[PDB]
């Protein structure tokens, strides 16, 4: 393996996957961490890389170039002793098996065997791993599933302790299954999070959290609104936008699921907000949102400056996101207008309505449409047409700094000594980013939202909800770091606060 | 287990490896759940809530038999096993009957309708958990008692041990219950001759060499549909006589060749079924069908192979010139010329190139468009790079030598002006004829890979010698190969998948040891010295330098030199490579076979005879990333800018020899995938296999006629688009023409030849001795059209009219009876009438409502192969899919008898071998009548509900009238100041107005279609008031007996039994009245009476098996009282063959066989085996590499 596992045996405790007890395999997995003793130490000797690891990895991977002035090729001479020691007839072999956390704590002197080896890579299917492969299934431990159906007998299924471990889907408690049903010796993997099966408009569709079944309601067969409070905070849909899920949508199944590990190219970018909100160099840190307009975040953002204003011992404040579109429709006319902190945040949500949700009103009139039924009888190049004619109306307020453009609101907002020391913006579109001011870390916010399902939700929404959807999912890729909301949470906890 | 290093003695076995099994097939359970299990409805006035409690060695055995039909039980139901059917797999079982949710489900109908078809669905679902059942039963906790401890009632029954959980049985009751009149009923049967209860070990089959005790037969307490389904799974992994040391066959076909395994010697304690040859291979033709994406795996596998020999490492070192000719001046043209093709030596795509030569072929492909000239004499590059990528790879030279036609053509018409136009006037593409002959086109085409599927060949490659262009066909011979053909004798002794008779793979070149010259290097000395002469000519017509030409010819032979160093390594190493590369497990077709004038590939398709056919082999251009685009440019880095293992000798290489369970790992988690992918395609397509149905007529020949007799006719265009493709399939020839003077003989000579009573008209008038024939014998006559069809036959009897027929459907298996094609059981043909108009559309429904159910077992590769695909699979019909060879014209063969596979003749469904054995045990549960709980058919009629049991069936009084319903019948009319809905009688003619003074009619509704509510409300008026009958046809329901101390708890109103959907599905509860109390003597009677409205046709409870378990303190036994039935207590014993026999009945008989008759027998011998067995284990061996690589012989053995 890249990490060894019987150094390190918790790592793969935490996947489900527990170390076989102690034969020709057993005696294998002995040599192969003998070898990471032999491979570190040559990686200390000359920091850190060591050095030819072309014929170091034709040692390891292939059962080649025995060797035997020197000191050069010494670390050589000293591990064709060690490799030529046990009898193999052919290599040890790689298994890197793709997932975030195991491709981290992988070691600096393996890492740079991965160029000269072939390895073997092992599909994680949403984290677990999942259990084939004469290496993952001869070296320890391939388990048994244990649902509603398969009760109550090891004897029953004729399981062994030294062979199968359990995975506990029965919904019982932990501690009986193990007590009554003689599941005593027999090792448990032990999940965290959960799997959620949803129904859905267009099918199945497979979502997580990291929160156990205690930890949160909704079994089996619950809505979607029970409880959607803590599945915002916790949840990635994997499966491709669109996924269909709604408000009317309920439950198939549960089981426990591994908790999944946020990103370490995406917990990085927001570390810069979370060190730039720390220090009392940076002025006013600012941290931009961009997200759909109905991925829920206004509704999200607003606790996110709940959790960072408590663990800071700061004073944050989220603009809103709309604050520009209710603000300007309300004073259009207004030669002076009140560019205050406390005047802008005391104006939306909702009951003004927004400038642009004016024009994309009188806009559909034009092309005479009122029905969101009548919007999927239009199609797209008749459609992308209305989009061009809707951007007209957005680069007027993007392109100069007049006194009720953007790029002003967004400035004096931001400056004027009644604000608060770090705002938080979010943008809907992308190219809002020579208006917003000023940062070096803006996201991306992919929540658990079906976005254009929950605008036919919106129950006041109509089609000026949804021509807007779509003509901001027209304006924003994803040419930044996609942020899924439960990284945010878990960004707060890691940093180390004074 | 031991100690390093210096080899140690070692008096053991020296295992290194561990191997995994080939095939998870059997699940292992210990205590078997039966299919049909008893289920109680206890009388809650005359039962005693305690738990009976005997003599305790007694309470074991007899224990919960007692206490299940303890005393008061009021009926007993055989239903289906709840913790069987349980709902994960969407099989509900509250009503009585199988119910699963939307599988089957009409459409165009009101939104309550679906629930009649939810009983089909469900009858597929028991079918299909049946179908699926692989349990393999190992002897559980299984306890022995003293025989001084049982009671001599039991110690008669116990043969010498018996599981713990011991079943219920009632032949366990004898001398234990309290109620007398069973307790004689049952000894009377069991003392009989032809029945003898038992319980516990039969049979005990010690081993030959071991002497060790391996399977032994149980007496269980267990219905006879699944102790058959337990002993196929058993009597197919013994009787396989194949032990689990015939997976070392499987490893040395996937390690080097001329290895060994030694050990361990298992013997026959460890059993493994042979891996399957015939379902792998027909299900890997359908996932090269509907998955084209397979050849994107079986590619990363041979190429992961490849890549862990090291066997071709690129270096950094630049050898294409020699020294001292790259600067100089003259041969600065060659120069550029080489560099511009020549590419750098990519690890990546020299590894690609090998793998490529022994994969399948699916996506046609096709040659980098190469735009050169053929301008300068420097450009003999180009030539030279094709000559290279002839002899390196000349399998992958032949998928591409079309392409390669299109450069040299470009080539010939430059440098040999005369010699191209003799050479193009015979053609430039050439077909095959049918007797063996070359037929030249004689046209000046561009190739294209289109016409490679085709029966066009590119005509350089013909090897014809032409009189007159005796230089472009000197030149065509060198593009020969230099290999051999050999047999993949590692496979087939390993039995994999192969899709031929004789599979033989073409590896490139011999291997060559102890040679001095290498006579592979000898060949290309041969080429550059003609290579050396042709671009001498083109020198000298064409008037260059001395110095050009020399430099030309100096570079000739500096790849002399180089090829010569390199040809030790590949005629060594390379070649062992491509001998064990061909062994492999998912390498399944052909690739090359020696002659490139000469070879196709095999062309199979899956036809279908209602819809398009999918070949596999199609030029789509579905790329894999690189896949379909093969770079002539890789022989440039293989031949200067790579370093070999042998090559390099003076350095110590220790020559790789890669493990055997990586490429079979892979192999097998995709074979053990695509096994079970097209599985629930290929079970609602079986039931469907003769669901199809022509359009015939019936002309009535005679008086006195019915609808169906007479002579049965079809046009011309029904035939052909139904019966003509699946008569080429079947293989048998066509029907003859009857021309009128044909005799009955002739008819008869078609009909015993072609199995199918299908002949064809032609001509003619057809005489009355043919006419009687083709009356009496259902003969199929196909006619042309229907033009005064009387007049094509002699209407002798002068009675058969043009405007006389009953135009009806007919379906496929009604007129075709063949085994492994058409599904034609008693029980499928039951189905085809139970369900609804189904479609193309509600089939797809059907499939994938049956793979969300379905959660098989992948592994960590399964899902990531599985989802590699990995989406689509609706597109192709797959009705009566076959494997069929076509023709390169586009017309699909017959089934060959000398050239096809076995496995092609008749695809059996897609299925297993076991899998259809577990489907005739399914079949025959479903057809039972114990469990066909869908009623259909309901009476309204007023009478008393004084004596109720749900037997009762009220007989229509003898002075009714049957009167057909419908709409014209009930009108409105003015009767009394007031309109009233008006019945019309319709013998007598008269009207009534009001429902009082109707006379007594006995209505049979069969359609309530349209029916009006007022009339729906006068004819339940009519029952009340004037006494009728009402049949209604329509009704299905189920029907739960409800115990008189329980009640009624639901009812139905009059409202929903007449103004309901066609497809709603009712639940009426009926009171089996025998339990009653019956009340005191002195007591003054009760007001009112019991009526009852809604009466069943047909018996309910057909699936009771006891009732009332009570004793009668008058009568000796109660009324109405049955007995358990004699055949639900015999064991019998189990046959030599597998099947469950029941008892003889007297000396010499042998005794019926379980499944033959359909009586219900809840004990059998069920053969398990012990824990001496293990089947499904990670057995060990010892490889030994071969000592060098040099000495592995590869030909010819």
């Amino acid at each position: 393996f890249a990490i060894d596992p019987l150094k390190h045996s918790k790592l793969y405790e935490e996947y489900g996957l527990y170390l076989r007890p102690h034969a020709p395999t057993i005696r294998s997995i002995k040599y192969a961490s003998l070898i990471h003793s032999m491979l570190a130490e040559h990686a200390a000797r000359h920091n850190g890389t060591l050095i030819n690891p072309r014929m170091y990895a034709d040692m390891i991977t292939l059962g080649n170039t025995k060797v035997t002035a020197i000191v050069t090729y010494k670390a050589l001479t000293e591990m064709s002793t060690l490799i030529e020691s046990f009898r193999l007839p052919s290599g040890l072999t790689l298994i890197i098996f793709d997932d975030e956390k195991y491709q981290s704590l992988i070691p600096n002197y393996i890492n740079q065997l991965i160029a000269y080896t072939q390895p073997h890579i092992i599909p994680t299917w949403q984290g677990i791993a999942d259990f084939s492969d004469t290496y993952l299934r001869s070296y320890f431990k391939r388990p048994f599933e244990l649902t509603a159906s398969n009760l109550a007998a090891p004897q029953k299924h004729n399981l062994s302790p030294m062979t199968r471990s359990i995975f506990n889907n029965t919904g019982r408690e932990d501690a009986v299954i193990r007590k009554l049903y003689g599941y005593g010796e027999y090792v448990f993997i032990k999940y965290e999070g959960c799997l959620i099966t949803w129904t859905g408009i267009y099918g199945e569709v497979t979502m997580m959290v990291n929160l156990s079944k205690r930890d949160l309601g909704l079994d089996v067969g619950d809505d979607y609104l029970k409880e959607y409070k803590k599945l915002l905070f916790y949840g990635v849909i994997t499966d491709a936008i669109p996924s269909g899920i709604s408000t009317r949508s309920t439950i198939m199944k549960i089981s426990p699921h591994k908790m999944m590990n946020p990103s370490g190219g995406a917990l990085a970018v927001l570390s810069k907000f979370l060190e730039a909100v720390v220090s009392t160099n940076v002025i006013n840190a600012t941290l931009v949102v961009y997200a759909e307009k109905g991925a829920g975040k206004t509704s999200f953002l607003s606790t996110y400056a709940e959790q960072l204003s408590l663990a800071s011992g700061q004073v944050v404040g989220h603009l809103s996101s709309d604050a520009y579109g209710r603000w300007l429709a309300k004073t259009k006319d207004i030669e002076e207008p009140s560019f205050a902190y406390d005047y802008v945040l005391s104006l939306d949500t909702d009951d003004n309505e927004s400038y642009y949700e004016q024009k994309a009103s009188e806009l559909l009139m034009s092309h005479g449409i009122s029905e969101v039924a009548q919007y999927e009888l239009l199609s797209v190049r008749k459609k992308i047409k209305m989009m061009d004619e809707m951007n007209e109306v957005l680069i007027a307020q993007l392109e100069n700094a007049d006194t009720h453009s953007e790029r002003n609101f967004y400035y004096m907002v931001s400056t004027g000594k009644t604000t608060p020391r770090i705002l938080i913006v979010e943008g809907h579109f992308n190219a809002q980013d020579a208006t917003i001011a000023r940062t070096d870390t803006t996201v991306l916010l992919r929540t658990i939202n079906d976005t254009t399902q929950a605008m036919r939700d919106r129950q006041r929404g109509g089609v000026v909800q949804l021509f807007l959807r779509d003509t901001y999912y027209r304006l924003l890729p994803a040419l930044h770091t996609t942020v899924y909301p439960f990284e945010m949470l878990e960004s707060i906890k890691r940093w180390k606060w004074v | 287990a031991l100690h390093p290093m210096t080899k140690v003695i070692f008096n053991g076995l020296d295992v290194n490896t561990e191997v995994q099994p080939l095939s998870d097939d059997f699940k292992q359970i210990s205590d078997p759940k039966g299919y049909l299990t008893y289920s109680v409805k206890y009388e809650d006035q005359f039962t005693k809530k305690d738990k009976l409690r005997a003599s305790e060695a007694d309470d074991r055995i007899v224990g919960p038999t007692v206490n299940l039909f303890k005393y008061g039980a009021a009926v007993v139901n055989i239903d289906l096993n709840r913790d069987f059917f349980d709902t994960a797999t969407g099989i509900d079982l509250t009503k009585g009957i199988p119910l699963v949710q939307d599988l089957l489900v009409p459409i165009g109908v009101t939104a309550g309708a679906e629930q009649s078809a939810e009983y089909v669905s469900g009858l597929l679902m028991v079918l299909f958990k049946v179908m699926t059942d692989n349990r393999l039963v190992i002897v559980g906790e299984t306890t022995t008692p003293m025989s001084n401890t049982l009671s001599t009632v039991v110690n008669n029954v116990l043969r010498t041990t018996y599981h713990n959980n011991v079943g219920v049985n009632p032949a366990l009751l004898r001398d234990f219950t309290q109620v007398n009149w069973l307790n004689r009923d049952i000894t009377n049967m069991l003392q009989q001759a032809g029945t003898k209860y038992g319980l516990g070990l039969t049979e005990t089959r010690l081993d030959y060499v071991r002497l060790v005790k391996t399977i032994v037969g149980h007496a269980l307490n267990i219905d006879h549909f699944a102790a058959s389904v337990l002993n196929i799974n058993l009597r197919a992994l013994m009787e396989a006589n194949v032990t689990a040391d015939d997976r070392i066959k499987a490893l040395q076909a996937h390690s080097m060749i001329s290895t060994q395994f030694h050990g361990p010697n298992q013997g026959a304690l460890r059993p493994e079924l042979a891996f399957d040859h015939d379902h792998i291979i027909r299900c890997l033709m359908l996932a090269a069908a509907n998955y084209p994406r397979l050849e994107g795996i079986i590619v990363q596998i041979n190429t992961g192979y490849v890549a862990s020999a090291n066997v071709i490492r690129p270096v950094s070192e630049k050898r294409y010139f020699p020294e001292n000719l790259e600067q100089n001046q003259s041969a600065a043209r060659l120069v550029s010329a080489v560099k511009a093709r020549a590419s750098e030596a990519d690890i990546s795509s020299i590894h690609l190139a090998i793998a490529r030569e022994v994969s399948p072929m699916f996506n046609v492909h096709e040659l980098k468009k190469i735009a050169e000239s053929f301008e300068d004499p420097s450009s003999i590059v180009v030539v030279l790079e094709f000559i290279l990528f002839a002899l390196f790879f000349p399998t992958e030279f032949n998928r591409i030598k079309g392409d390669i036609q299109n450069v040299l053509l470009l080539f010939f018409s430059r440098w040999y002006p005369v010699e191209y136009g003799i050479f193009i006037q015979r053609g430039a593409t050439y077909t095959i004829n049918a007797a063996g002959e070359f037929e030249f086109s004689g046209r000046n085409e561009k190739w294209d890979q289109s016409l490679y599927l085709s029966e066009h060949f590119p005509a350089l490659f013909s090897d014809v010698p032409l009189a007159g262009a005796n230089t472009i066909i000197a030149i065509m011979r060198l593009f020969t190969p230099q290999g051999f053909l050999r047999t993949d004798d590692l496979a087939i002794a390993a039995n994999f998948p192969r899709a031929s008779r004789n599979p033989q793979t073409y590896i490139p070149y011999t291997n060559q040891r102890g040679t001095v010259t290498n006579e592979f290097a000898s060949r290309f000395r041969t080429i550059v010295a003609t290579l050396a002469n042709v671009v001498n000519e083109r020198a000298v017509q064409d008037d260059m330098q001395k110095a050009t030409r020399s430099c030309t010819k100096q570079w000739l032979r500096h790849l002399e030199t180089q090829f010569d160093n390199i040809a030790v390594a590949h005629t060594d190493h390379l070649s062992v490579v491509y001998a064990t590369m061909s062994n492999f497990m998912l390498n399944f077709t052909n690739n090359f076979s020696g002659n490139h004038a000469t070879f196709k590939p095999d062309q199979y398709v899956i036809t279908s005879p209602e819809g398009s056919y999918k070949p596999i082999i199609e030029r789509q251009g579905e790329t894999v990333d690189g896949l379909t685009i093969i770079d002539t440019s890789i022989v440039w880095p293989i031949l200067c800018q790579c370093t070999y293992p042998l090559v390099r000798q003076s350095i110590m290489e220790e020559i790789v020899y890669p493990d055997p369970s990586t490429t079979l790992s892979q192999s097998l988690s995709v074979a053990q995938v695509l096994s079970k992918l097209t599985l629930p395609d290929a079970f609602i397509n079986m039931i469907l296999s003769g669901g199809d149905s022509v359009v015939m007529r019936t002309y009535q020949t005679e008086a006195d006629d019915d609808l169906d007799e007479g002579i049965r006719m079809t046009t011309y265009d029904q035939y052909l688009s139904h019966i003509r493709e699946r008569l080429h399939i079947t293989n048998v020839p066509d029907p003859i023409y009857i021309t009128g003077a044909s005799t009955p003989d002739q008819i008869a000579a078609s009909v015993q030849a072609t199995h199918v009573a299908v002949v064809l008209y032609q001509s003619g008038v057809i005489n009355g001795s043919a006419s009687t024939y083709l009356r009496e014998n259902e003969v199929l006559v196909v006619m042309p059209d229907y033009y005064d069809v009387v007049s094509r036959f002699a209407n002798a009897n002068l009675q058969m009219n043009n405007n006389r027929y009953h135009e009806s459907v007919l379906e496929i298996a009604d007129i075709f009876d063949q085994a492994d094609f058409i599904q034609t059981s008693d029980a499928v043909r039951q189905l085809r009438a139970l369900m609804p108009t189904l479609s193309t559309s509600q089939i797809r429904h059907a499939i994938e409502r049956i793979a969300q159910i379905t959660d098989v077992d992948s592994t960590d590769y399964g899902k990531l192969t599985l989802r590699f695909l990995g989406t689509l699979t609706r597109s192709l019909k797959m009705q009566n899919a076959q494997i069929r060879r076509i023709r390169p014209d586009g017309t699909v063969l017959r089934y060959d008898d000398q050239i096809d596979i076995e496995a092609f003749r008749w695809s059996r469904y897609f299925l297993d071998e076991l899998r259809l054995r577990r489907l005739s045990v399914g079949l025959r549960l479903i057809t039972n009548p114990r469990i066909a709980r869908r009623f259909d058919g309901v009476r309204i009629m007023y009478l008393t509900d004084d004596d109720p049991d749900p037997d009762f069936v009220p007989d229509v009084p003898e002075g009714y009238v049957a009167v057909q319903y419908a709409h014209r019948l009930f009108s409105s009319s003015l009767a009394n100041k007031r309109n009233r809905v008006t019945y019309t009688h319709p013998p007598t003619g008269m009207a009534y107005p009001s429902p009082t003074g109707r006379p007594h009619v006995h209505m049979t509704i069969n359609e309530r279609a349209g029916m009006s509510k007022l009339v729906a409300d006068n004819i339940i008026a009519s029952v009340i008031k004037s006494n009728w009958v009402v049949d209604i046809h329509d009704i299905e329901y189920t029907a739960e007996v409800m115990t008189p101390s329980e009640g009624y708890t639901q009812h139905v109103d009059a409202e929903s039994i007449m103004t309901a959907p066609k497809g709603k599905l009712f639940h009426l509860q009926f009171m089996d009245g025998l339990l009653r109390p019956e009340p005191s003597a002195f007591d003054p009677p009760a007001s009112g009476e019991d009526m009852r409205l809604i009466y069943p046709l047909q018996p309910i409870s057909v699936a009771r098996s006891m009732r009332a378990i009570v004793n009668h303190n008058e009568v000796d036994r109660p009324r109405g009282a049955v007995a358990p039935s004699s055949y639900e207590m015999d064991t019998g014993t189990l046959s030599r063959n597998g099947d469950l026999l029941y008892s003889p009945v007297a000396n010499g008989q042998v005794g019926i066989p379980k499944l033959e008759v359909d009586h219900i027998s809840f004990s059998n011998v069920v053969s398990m085996m012990t824990a001496n067995i293990r089947t499904g284990d990670d057995m060990a061996v010892e490889r030994v590499n071969p000592d060098d690589v040099r000495a592995i012989n590869i030909r010819n053995a």
